[PDB]
């Protein structure tokens, strides 16, 4: 079972 | 025409020295370039060795997340914002770290694609003995791109110039994403 | 104490009526719905039965490649030529025939797609115990597809339209291209 | 290695 990041984006 | 040229960076190391219509045909492909901020932020203007670049992100830009594990699930947020958006995020494996970025943009004047891509930061000698897969899942349907990463000294704009890389247009992310997320599986691995 | 309804074809000469509940299920495999042509173009306007599909494939369009083969190269060839640009063959297997599209458009000036997609002469219940993988190849670089097989009927310009397929701008095409050929893996498989 | 098929464009 993968890891999983959460990321937020930029405009 | 023995006319050999002394590299302008060999003045922090190079010692290569050549005819004067192949340096900028080596200038750029120098391991000895600086290299520049390899976030993919139009903003940061540092330099430094390679040495001093994942310093760099790590207290300039801490706002980047990381994570280790050759195989990972990249997240990107609230795909569906209107607008030149961008996810970045790092990828620790192998001894190595690695910059993956999804990069939402209008490419043609009424086609907003998306653009996710791999970089390891390290040298191309380096990049070339590693290889990336990033795969997008959704309803019995999948879509997968891989290559080798570019070294973060060609930086990727030339890449998504020419779309060596992934890309595919928000219609399809839609029966990619869930819940305005897209998820983005990467696997790198060696050779 | 249901009420049920008759067919939609019905009025052409279907004698069944099913609750609403169940009048989709049958109204999909309802020997009396007629079919378009499948060969993209309005060219022909022939219409006959499910089973009349495949014959009336392989007489009056004759241009038509075909092959025996789980798993075949289609390979479309003279890439390059300016403008909208279509190929198409056809792949039997499993006792079904399923037909190969890859297409060019230029729907939005100056930039063009391809466009690649597979479909069976066959039923929307038939197309679901099966999946296709169209795959390119170029140097250190590969993008694979996959989906199950769309439908005669369905068709396959909105699958088109939403981007539910495989697609990849010309500049990857290069990448991926051969002497200005571009061969397409193809495999279809049981489920 | 697989079967080849040649296919040429029309309009
Ligand atoms: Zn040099
Ligand atoms: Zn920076
Ligand atoms: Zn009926
Ligand atoms: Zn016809």
């Amino acid at each position: 079972l993968r890891p999983v990041a959460m990321v937020r984006p930029t405009v | 025409n023995s006319v050999l040229f002394p590299c302008k960076y060999a003045s922090s190391g190079c010692e290569i020295t050549l005819p004067h219509t192949e340096k900028a045909e080596h200038e750029e492909l120098c391991e000895f370039r600086p290299y520049s901020c390899p976030c993919p932020g139009a903003s940061c203007k540092w330099q430094g060795s390679l040495d001093a670049v994942m310093p760099h992100l790590m207290h300039q830009h801490k706002s980047i997340t990381t994570l280790q594990g050759e195989d990972i699930v990249f997240l990107a947020t609230d795909i569906n914002l209107p607008g030149a958006v961008d996810w970045v995020m790092m990828q620790s494996c192998f001894g190595f770290h690695f910059m993956l970025v999804l990069e939402k943009q209008e490419k043609y004047d009424g086609h907003q694609q998306f653009f996710a891509i791999v970089q390891l930061i390290g040298t191309r000698k380096q990049a070339e003995n590693f290889a990336y897969r990033l795969e997008l899942n959704g309803h019995r349907r999948r879509l997968t791109w891989e290559a080798t990463p570019r070294s973060i000294h060609e930086g990727i704009a030339t890449a998504i110039m020419n779309s060596d890389c992934l890309v595919f247009d928000t219609s399809i992310a839609q029966l990619f994403a869930e819940n305005g997320n897209l998820g983005i599986n990467v696997t790198i691995s060696m050779c």
